[PDB]
């Protein structure tokens, strides 16, 4: 994040604002990143991946010369954005079932 | 006409810039300071009120009205030789139009950061029949955009390789036009930019692997088509080869964020020789290309005293 | 892919490629993500820490429809340049588990 908030400073920095205005919509929406199964404890948890086109440069002949070396950190960070994602809700799922179970067995216990 | 009536306006521009210390001042603030310092600068006239939005359309605005007079008030020769001056941001909104036209998206959606043409012609530009037809609709006398969409336009109606033929043809254009020109000093210059974009290019191609021959342009005088592929392929050697050009400091560094801050460098330097010829045009262009990196610069200061970067981490962009 | 997380800064993420939204304010924030979880933006949304400590609770109230839309605290750039106190920020995700002030 210190990588890529950095680069995306300098690049809107010594260029305009409008050349990366314009640039950043021109890209591709980066569509069909879904989510598929990890079916464990009986629990299908949704765990992320992406699609990625991202080699195919927007005519690779790129008159500005921060753009892209912003784009391939953002893309570090969309990658480390996705890790924390499908390890941050299979630790809630896993917290969620400790507390299942730990009302059940009190449940259990206390009541028959 | 006369490359000296302009140079009087242009000295008496270059008498009002921000010395070194404004810079070195404003590695301390808290952007309440930079903006009581902009306050006092020559760049806050247009300066409404507080933010990084506000602070960037004034500094547009600015370098609009410092550096956007110079392409108007002159005629003939000296006309067409100062049009090549000002020539990335127009041929940036036209690029960025063409790949709104091949997108399909609305006319007001872009832009349209200022170049040096009305902006009118590039809204009847948005809708037109042919590119052919939105050329001669954006046809000045003596703009080159417009002759080299003419030669590139015998390809296709539009594509992105038109696009990128068309890039390749501006700066050819451009090339052929500081040939065809009396002037010593910016013929150089713009070679010197022409060999360093096509370096730049080269470090942006690394990793491809493609035919860099299409890639290549020509123009330059201190690289050669064998140092270009060398260049292509994963040889610093070759940049270390270029011994007694411009490109001294720039040796051994794979790093493009610095490859470009070297770049940069050796361009303001080849620039601040532009004061040799006090009759010329190339005191003008000195000016402006000094007002732009001085508004780089000041753009890169209000970014860091916006998100609070260090010092250290701008000390790598006011070595120069 | 979509985000909330700043007014400009948001461009970036943008020029990423993955899509977006930003408003500076909670509420209309808070409704792109409502339209955002009623038509999916592809399963993942990431919203500023500090503007939304927990962005879920709303969100799981109004579509208790599956956690296909993912949601994460993503860091704010500005205190990014402070530091990100994980260590607090793994209290508190145990505090929201167990309750317990315990501490790995």
């Amino acid at each position: 994040a210190k990588e890529a908030y950095a680069a995306l400073l300098l690049a809107q920095a010594f260029d305009g604002p409008e050349v990366v205005a314009g640039a950043a919509l021109g890209v591709p929406p980066l569509e069909g990143v879904e989510a598929e199964v990890e079916n464990v404890w009986g629990s299908k948890v949704p765990r992320l991946k992406a699609t990625f086109p991202d080699g195919a440069l927007l005519s690779p002949v790129g008159t500005p010369a921060y753009t892209l070396e912003a784009s391939r950190a953002f893309r570090r960070y969309a990658e480390a954005l996705i890790r924390v994602a499908n390890t941050e809700t299979r630790l809630k799922k896993i917290g969620e079932e400790i507390k299942k179970t730990t009302r059940r067995v009190n449940a259990l216990e206390q009541v028959v | 006409d006369d490359f000296a009536y302009l140079n009087a306006r242009v000295r008496v521009r270059r008498g009002t810039l921000l010395k070194e210390s404004f810079f070195q001042e404003a590695l301390d603030l808290s952007f309440a300071d930079f903006l009581r310092l902009l306050s006092e600068t020559v760049y806050g006239g247009e300066l409404a009120g507080q933010g990084l939005p506000d602070v960037d359309r004034a500094v547009l605005r600015t370098q609009a009205k410092l550096v956007g007079d110079l392409p108007r008030l002159v005629t003939g020769e000296a006309r067409e030789a100062v049009r090549l001056l000002l020539l990335r941001n127009d041929l940036h909104n036209l690029q960025a139009l063409l790949r709104a036209k091949a997108t399909g998206r609305p006319f007001e959606e872009v832009l349209l950061l200022p170049g040096t043409l009305r902006e009118e012609v590039w809204r009847q530009a948005y809708e037109a029949q042919d590119p052919a037809g939105m050329a001669q609709v954006l046809a000045v006398p003596g703009h080159p955009l417009a002759r080299a969409l003419r030669a590139v336009l015998r390809e296709t109606q539009d594509l992105a390789r038109v696009e990128a033929l068309l890039a390749k043809r501006f700066f050819e254009d451009v090339a052929k036009a500081a040939k065809g020109l009396d002037q010593p000093a910016l013929r150089d210059y713009l070679a010197l930019e022409v060999d360093a974009e096509n370096l730049r290019t080269a470090f942006k191609l690394q990793g491809s692997g493609l035919a860099p021959d299409a890639f290549f342009l020509k123009g330059g005088r201190f690289v050669d088509r064998v140092r270009f592929a060398r260049l292509m392929e994963g040889d610093y050697a070759v940049l270390d080869e270029l011994s007694g050009t411009p490109f001294s400091g720039l040796s051994g560094v794979r790093d493009l964020k610095a490859l470009e801050r070297g770049l940069r460098c050796v361009l303001l330097k080849e620039a601040k020789k532009g004061v040799q010829d006090p009759l010329g045009v190339g005191l003008v262009l000195a000016y402006v290309k000094e007002r732009e990196w001085e508004a780089v610069r000041l753009r890169l200061l209000a970014r860091r005293a916006y998100f609070g970067l260090p010092r250290a981490q701008v000390e790598e962009e006011v070595v120069c | 892919m979509a985000v909330i997380a700043d007014p400009e800064t948001a461009q970036g993420f943008r020029l990423a490629g993955l899509e977006g939204y930003g408003a500076s304010s909670a509420e209309e924030a808070q409704s792109l993500l409502e339209t955002l979880v009623e038509r999916g933006g592809y399963a993942l949304v990431a919203v500023d820490e500090a503007l939304l400590p927990d962005p879920e609770r709303a969100v799981e109230r109004l579509m208790r429809g599956r956690d296909l839309p993912v949601l994460l605290p993503i860091a704010g750039l500005k205190e990014a340049f402070q530091g990100h106190d994980v260590e607090g920020y793994m209290r508190e995700l145990v505090r929201k588990t167990i309750g317990f002030d315990i501490k790995l």
